[PDB]
RNA sequence: UGGGCUACACACGUGCUACAAUGGACAAUACAAAGGGCAGCGAAACCGCGAGGUCAAGCAAAUCCCAUAAAGUUGUUCUCAGUUCGGAUUGUAGUCUGCAACUCGACUACAUGAAGCUGGAAUCGCUAGUAAUCGUAGAUCAGCAUGCUACGGUGAAUACGUUC
């Protein structure tokens, strides 16, 4: 959220499907449809599969990107 | 030298009002400012705002810290 | 003769302990320094060269030798014996005086000065620097100035390897980007 | 001269400080302040120990290649980054979400009919 | 559920803001009308540079609130230039609404500081409280208006005449 006292909003099933990740270093894709969810620094490492309308597009984590919405890693639009 | 096809030249005292450094070299400039030295003369006084021993690259001083990483940014700002 | 007075003493004992040179005569010294500038805008106009022969005599405190071209080229519309540069030879007191300047005052003043390129070597142990700007050294007026120009500092050094002679620079205090 | 940067001597000092990279007339207006060095003495008339005062200040904000640099490194960590905002810097496209239809010529430049 | 309707080599219509000194900035100081409001309008006070936040009075209305009109007037300053004009763009740091502002909101602060020097051919509106100019309100509406529909303030020039 962008005031301040709301934390950043992350999904629950993006957060909770992180987090059960945790524990292995061998991590798989996550399926996502958010597009509005904030980068955590958890995410850092992950691979996101994140949906543009019609296809799931790889999105992999980098420590940049921390802060950034899921969505903005992925594109909706098609030009030349 | 040539006479005549040169133009004037004179030792000139170059002071860093920053750090009060004083240094005599030649120079073609002239000073209406004049101060003492060391040795029994005075030589017109230039006034420098950085010289070796103000500038912060010679000097090595920080003026600004590092920007923080993005990881960083995210656990500061919402204090996570 | 501050600049002359390490060399003497602090920058002869440094550069004769690091290298084990068997005579004083060994130690690298800086032979001469040459101050050019290129001026091709002095063939469309040859007040540009004026103006620039002006900037560099008050630098280097002596008149430049005009430098005329070579060859005429004609993508350059540069005609054989036109006036396109001038130079400066500095040696003696003269060109400590201006080191010690430059290292002092000139650079400092440079704008975003991030130090001096240390690979700006020949391979024979002799250095040129580039400045941007005459406006960063002391005696340049910017109201004076019509036209902020360039110029290249060729600091030649007997020393026969770069090494040697990147140790003489920096014990005489020039800054290096590292 | 302050900041590496030569002012206009003839206008007001308040004037003059913002033809500094990262000084602005709020920015001006607060560095005088601190320094105590008045607005309307022109930099022609300013003295040397005033001119040191605003010195101090100016040293305390990021400004010319200092900040120059800084808003660099940003906008290619964008576009390294491989953002939406990051690509539209590389294809010189409106970055805050403006019609491209139409307009959109101060970052197109100049018509290509 | 997510995306699109918000695409962008371009062409056109309708608007908005400017290109300054009949102005810009700053300070002090006047004068409207027409509307809206119940879980909605929200005062005062305190806090924040501000957008806002906190607490909370009154008020289902000729009562309370939105809400101090603005242009204006009187000073101070700038001094004819791409500027102390203009404010696009971009960086960063925020506020608010909302489930959520990535695609794709509005607003604020700081910095940044584009084109633009009054517009070719051509073309439009208007006969008086009109045009021009300055603000104000409402519907829709969580939020979101340079649009739309209303409102008042200041307030002109010119019309011989009917050949075209
Ligand atoms: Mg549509």
């Amino acid at each position: 959220a962008r005031s301040i006292k709301k934390g950043p909003f992350v999904d629950e099933h993006l957060m909770k499907k992180v987090e059960a990740q945790e524990g292995s270093e061998k991590k798989q894709v996550i399926k996502t449809w958010s597009r509005r969810s904030t980068i955590f620094p958890n995410f850092i490492g992950h691979t996101f599969a994140v949906y543009d309308g019609r296809k799931h597009v790889p999105v992999y984590v980098t420590e940049d990107m921390v802060g950034h919405k899921l969505g903005e890693f992925a594109p909706t639009r098609t030009f030349k | 030298m040539k006479q005549g096809i040169h133009p004037e030249y004179h030792q000139v005292i170059f002071l860093d009002t920053t750090t009060n450094f004083k240094f005599l070299s030649g120079s073609t400039k002239t000073s209406s400012e004049m101060m003492e030295w060391e040795d029994g003369k005075e030589y017109p006084v230039i006034r420098l705002d950085i010289s070796s021993d103000s500038h912060p690259f010679y000097t090595g001083r920080q003026k600004f810290a590092a920007a923080d990483g993005r990881v960083e940014r995210f656990n500061k700002k919402f204090g996570l | 003769n501050r600049l002359k007075e390490k060399f003497n003493t602090e920058v002869t004992e440094n550069l004769m302990k690091k290298f084990n040179y068997s005579s004083v005569m060994e130690v690298p010294k800086i032979d001469k320094i040459v101050v050019n500038m290129g001026v091709g805008d002095a063939v469309q106009n040859s007040k540009v060269l004026d103006n620039a022969v002006e900037e560099l005599e008050l630098i280097t405190g002596q008149k430049p030798l005009v430098t005329k071209a070579k060859k005429s080229i004609a993508t350059f519309r540069l005609r054989e014996g036109m006036p396109i540069g001038a130079k400066v030879t500095l040696r003696g007191e003269r060109m400590y005086e201006f080191l010690d300047k430059l290292i002092s005052v000139s650079l400092p003043r440079v704008r975003d000065f991030q130090g001096v390129s240390k690979k700006a070597f020949d391979g024979r142990g002799n250095y040129t620097l580039g400045v941007k700007e005459q406006l960063i050294f002391p005696e340049i007026d910017y109201d004076k100035v019509s036209k902020v120009r360039g110029m290249d500092i060729v600091i030649v050094t007997t020393a026969n390897t770069d090494e040697e002679a990147r140790e003489l620079l920096a014990n005489f205090g020039m800054p290096f980007r590292k | 001269r302050i900041a590496g940067v030569d002012i206009p001597r003839e206008k007001r000092v308040v004037i003059s400080l913002t033809y500094i990279y990262g000084i602005g007339t709020s920015t001006a207006q607060k560095i005088l302040e601190e320094a105590n060095v008045s607005a309307d003495t022109r930099v022609k008339d300013l003295t040397d120990d005033e001119l040191g005062r605003i010195r101090e200040v100016v040293d305390g904000y990021k400004v010319e290649g200092d900040l120059r640099r800084e808003t660099n490194l940003n906008i290619k960590r964008l576009m390294e980054i491989s953002s939406y905002r990051g690509i539209r810097h590389r294809r010189g496209l409106p970055v805050r979400g403006q019609k491209t239809k139409n307009n959109a010529r101060t970052r197109k430049g100049p018509v290509k009919t």
